[PDB]
């Protein structure tokens, strides 16, 4: 329906809400959360990924994505690189550190 | 839209700066002929863009029945503005044709309008 009106209009516009319109919120939200502070922050340094999932899930329903890990963050010399790299579908028995940022997505608002 | 066009006669119109003049006044001649009375004078509304429409509107101002509509013949909001559902004929005319070397662009906007007048 959208593309049709992009078609017919070649410009977004504006309408009065209605209940059916404001079920237009349901879409299950893209967001990137910590794991050093937060709800979910209650294990940080674990190894089951898996557990922590399901804890996702069992709270919120939390569809986790992967790990957006540090890059030295693997190593025991410390640097001061603050560039992380995502990991794509992490496994059940995959480590934790708690300086962390978790691609997720929570239900829709 | 509210200017009730039932019958007439919309002009498509690909043309620029760049593009050569057309010269419409042998196309708008026989439409306001004699042979038939003012009643039966159709309508002509142009759709295109204004800057052609501009190069040529110093020859086309002697002429009753004449509208112009500056966008795109490509805008389905403007046809559905200019009544094309209504309009007798519309005539899909290239100003291009003839600085273009290539038939990827030969005639491929005149194509396109057709289309989408038929969708």
């Amino acid at each position: 329906e959208l593309e049709a009106l992009i078609a017919e209009e070649n410009a977004l516009r504006g309408g009065y809400s209605t209940p059916q319109t404001l079920a237009n919120r349901d879409r299950c939200r893209v967001a990137q959360l910590a794991l050093l502070d937060g709800p979910f922050a209650d294990l940080g340094d674990g190894g089951c990924y898996g557990d922590l999932f399901c804890k996702a899930l069992k709270t919120y329903n939390m569809l986790c994505f992967g790990i957006y890990r540090l890059r030295d963050a693997h190593l025991s010399t410390p640097s001061q690189c603050t560039k992380r790299y995502v990991i794509t579908n992490p496994p059940y028995e995959f480590e934790l550190v708690p300086t962390d940022l978790i691609f997720c997505l929570m239900q829709f608002d | 839209a509210m200017t009730v066009l039932s019958g007439h006669v919309v002009v498509c119109i690909f043309g620029d700066v760049s593009s050569a003049l057309i010269g419409l006044r042998n196309l708008v001649m026989p439409l306001r002929a004699s042979n038939f009375h003012y009643h039966e004078l159709k309508h002509i509304v142009f759709v295109g863009s204004i800057e052609y429409l501009k190069r040529e509107w110093e020859t086309l101002h002697n002429f009753p029945k004449v509208s112009i509509l500056p966008g795109t013949p490509l805008s389905r909001a403007d046809l559905r503005a200019v009544n094309i559902n209504l309009c007798d004929m519309c005539v899909i005319l290239s100003a291009n044709q003839n600085n273009i070397d290539d038939t990827s662009l030969q005639d491929k906007e005149c194509i396109l309008a057709s289309l989408n007048i038929k969708s």
